[PDB]
């Protein structure tokens, strides 16, 4: 390979007007390139950036998102509302459970969550409440996440916690930490030649990150993305999936479908069974030596077995195929 | 709040009893989600029986059209208030301007 | 029918007398409880929740 | 008095204003029309009908 | 359903929302589900779309292939009120048009 | 309404305005509109038709 | 935790000249980003050899008249620009044609050179007319970059096409991912001429586009 001439593009001078306004110049640039980086860089910076946000949020005394506290001037939408534009920068975590304690008289900011190793609150002064009477009192925990373009609570509709308690409220998340992103071309004063461009990038965010990785972030997906513009052996999937169950799809089932006593649960749970596909082929010989199983829960077990039809301690030596 | 108006929309508002508006003008004591209580201050009634003045306001309740229909306190904790002005905003205004 | 019968037959009866009739949230739409009442009969037995 | 608004705060007083695509980036050929106008979602809408 | 413009369609295609559709070709998802597989039995079927399992997409996907749906609106006053097209499947609720037609 | 009014834009032939009479061949005219230089509108301008 | 990448990859060659590129797994936005990007590359920042200057003797301007041609100079210089030229390793060649007689002026009468290597040998250039005609010009090759015009004695300019792409275009199409919903799939359309094939075009300027920007990358990780 020997060919072609082109340049390479640098970062220059940083200049952070504010915590939350940057600007970041790169000079090194001919003429087109200047102008083509504008758009790609803008578009993944608008878009595919990291940062951190609010999940979930469990306050005391409180049900539902609906509902009101006595001393509280907000009511707990406006709270949650509040708690969505919470400017969090986390060390080395992808999920933290930051709490907030405070009563008496006067407003409640970031600042009076209990202040974290890992936790960088870029303004302590953002507003959370405004607690009146100097009897009440307010102990909510909020969670965290590391994640990337918006998804909110109607997203998960409940794939993830099983059980989840009736305080946890779900909040929208607003994880790209980037407000807004302008460029400009601008002839470049190149002490060297004559016909070279700066690409200008205004940037504004929120404090909760910095232009280095940022820009550095977005450059990398970039070209992560051009990575698969190289070669193109057009790759097709195989499909092809088997369309025949040698067994029962029930036996696929955890022993929670069960629906039995907590005790023979967690003695199912200490004998390493975790599936019916086990439970289903376990003799009543190998259940008596169990820790804590007694008449009541071997009764128990062949009650809830035998009513979804299977029975106990069968034998189907084809467990499990066949991924 | 719509910013071009006609300024028509901050009597509509109080006109209608979507909003709560201060019956009586004096100080307020008390704020809260849940309610608004105001000190009478100036001239209370005939007989010195008590000033004060509560407004229970009420909040996150439905609507014929199945619509939330709710009351915020737009006044905040020791503020001064005259008669007939905006305590607590109701659905779709903007303490005392309407929006909708 | 015949093959019913046989059905529960294998996998248990349990056949009882009773249907089924309760308040479901309709297909579609989701949301959160924020209010639950019960107006009872002037001479039933009330519930507990109620 | 719009006109007279238009300054003030500084801005064009003609409404006008060239726009970028943000899918190319590239400079929209006429200066378009941007400005603030008050919208309100009216009832009706989806969910319900369909 | 309340209609909206589809500027990427084609001259014979017409959007019609993925819930919609699924609940409308009903027992075509159902037959065709039992005859690949998946599904052991109807029953099997309509309890595999009544909790809707990404690969009954898939299998909506096919059964929709080359399936025409005919779109009508209300005031019907000549022949063109009445048109085919071949469905779309469009996350949305509503019902996405050709701008020509 | 949408797509005439742009096909309207297509054409209106208007003097000059980086116009000249630049000749090509067809689809060649392409690279050169997304290439700038050149406006749209102008000027005329003679091409090589098939 | 970071993104996807494109597994579906479909190509079709409506000709050695005409393709369709099409990959379905892509997030938002990023069709038009890579579509901006790779087509503000293909259409300039490409390299490829074309005529930039042409010395025909008889001929000093560009609206002066040739004796025994059919076409007069700016349909001869219009014909040159879609002149495919491969240079093995020069960044400027002379080349000198010389034909007399009847018909078709090709450029086979091109004085065969070992370095220069024209694609299309077929490509019709002029029209003689009489026994009696004969043209004779000096067509100077450059190397460049991008779509030089006429902005830049005997010394005929002519619009340098310093592309080896005639146009491109591509589309953004929803694509129907079985795991999410809010996906595109970039369909690219490329005409090119001869200089090169669309497969290593496209390569090329997605590692053109790799220079840059690479300066930010850093690896560890």
């Amino acid at each position: 390979g020997s060919v072609t001439e082109f340049l390479k593009p640098r970062l220059v001078d940083i200049e952070q007007v504010s915590s939350t306004h940057a600007k970041v110049t790169l000079e090194p640039l001919e003429r087109g390139f200047g102008h083509t980086l504008g758009n790609a860089l803008r578009r993944i910076l608008l878009s595919s950036m990291p940062g951190c946000a609010v999940t979930e949020v469990e306050i005391d005394g409180v049900l539902h998102e609906y509902s009101t506290k006595e001393g509280v001037q907000e009511d707990i939408l406006e709270i949650l509302l509040n708690l969505k534009g919470l400017a969090v920068r986390v060390q080395g975590k992808d999920e933290v459970i930051l709490t907030l304690n405070k009563s008496g008289i006067g407003p409640v900011t970031a600042a009076d969550i209990t202040h974290d190793g890992d936790v960088e609150i870029v303004k302590p002064q953002h507003v959370i409440c405004h607690l009146t009477d100097e009897n009440a009192s307010i102990s909510m925990r909020i969670k965290v996440q590391r994640g990337r373009g918006y998804v909110p609570a109607s997203t998960r509709i409940h794939s993830e916690e099983d059980e989840r308690p009736i305080g946890r409220l779900l909040v929208d998340a607003c994880y790209s930490p980037v407000e807004r992103i302008a460029y400009n071309v601008e002839a470049a004063r190149v002490e060297q030649r004559t016909d070279l461009d700066k690409l200008v990038i205004e940037m504004e965010t929120n404090g909760t990150i910095d232009p280095e990785e940022a820009i550095r972030r977005a450059a990398t997906i970039l070209a992560e993305q051009l990575e698969a513009f190289v070669d193109l052996r057009d790759v097709r999937q195989p499909e092809v999936k088997e369309e025949k169950p040698e067994f029962d799809p029930i036996l696929l089932r955890p022993v929670d479908d069960l629906e039995l006593t907590v005790r023979s649960a967690n003695c199912l749970k200490a004998e390493a069974i975790h599936y019916i596909g086990d439970l289903v082929q376990r003799t009543e010989v190998e259940l008596l030596k169990t820790p804590n199983l007694g008449k009541k829960s071997l009764t128990e077990i062949k009650d809830v077995l035998a009513s979804r039809g299977l029975s106990l301690g069968m034998r189907l030596e084809n467990w499990p195929p066949a991924s | 709040k719509p910013l071009v108006g006609t300024g028509m929309e901050r009597a509509v508002a109080v006109d209608s009893g979507v909003t709560a508006v201060a019956k009586r003008g004096g100080v307020v004591q008390y704020v809260d989600a849940s309610r608004i209580v105001i000190k009478v201050n100036e001239d209370e009634m005939y007989p010195g029986e008590a000033g004060i003045d509560i407004y229970n306001l009420t909040k996150y309740t439905r609507s014929n059209q199945n619509t939330c229909i709710n009351q915020m306190p737009c006044v905040s904790l020791g503020e001064p208030v005259e008669r007939g002005d905006v305590l607590a905003d109701g659905p779709s205004t903007d303490l005392g301007e309407l929006a909708l | 029918t015949p093959e019913e019968k046989l059905l529960r037959a294998i996998f248990g009866e349990k056949a009882s007398d009773v249907k089924d009739s309760s308040l479901r949230v309709p297909n579609g739409v989701s949301g959160t409880v924020i209010d639950v009442q019960v107006f009872t009969r002037d001479g039933v037995e009330k519930d507990k929740r109620a | 008095e719009i006109k007279e608004l238009l300054k003030l705060g500084d801005l064009p007083t003609s409404g006008q204003i060239r726009l970028y695509d943000g899918r190319t980036g590239e400079q929209f050929e006429r200066p378009v029309t941007v400005g603030y106008m008050y919208m309100l979602k009216l009832n009706h809408l989806v969910d319900d009908k369909m | 359903s309340v209609i909206t413009v589809g500027p990427y369609l084609r001259l014979h295609q017409c959007g019609l929302p993925k819930k919609m559709a699924l609940e409308l070709f009903k027992p075509f998802i159902y037959g065709k589900l039992e005859l690949r597989g998946l599904a052991t039995t109807i029953k099997a079927a309509k309890k595999m779309v009544e909790r809707e399992e990404a690969v009954v997409w898939d299998i909506l996907d096919e059964v929709i292939r080359e399936h025409p749906v005919l779109l009508n609106r209300a005031p019907t006053l000549h022949r063109l009120g009445i048109q085919a097209f071949e469905p779309v499947l469009i996350e949305g609720k509503a019902i996405q048009l050709h701008p020509l037609v | 309404q949408d797509v005439v009014l742009g096909l309207y834009y297509m054409t209106r032939d208007c003097v000059n305005a980086k116009g000249e009479g630049m000749v090509l061949t067809g689809p060649k005219e392409a690279e050169r509109l997304y290439r700038s230089g050149l406006a749209s509108l102008h000027a005329r301008v003679k091409v090589r038709i098939t």
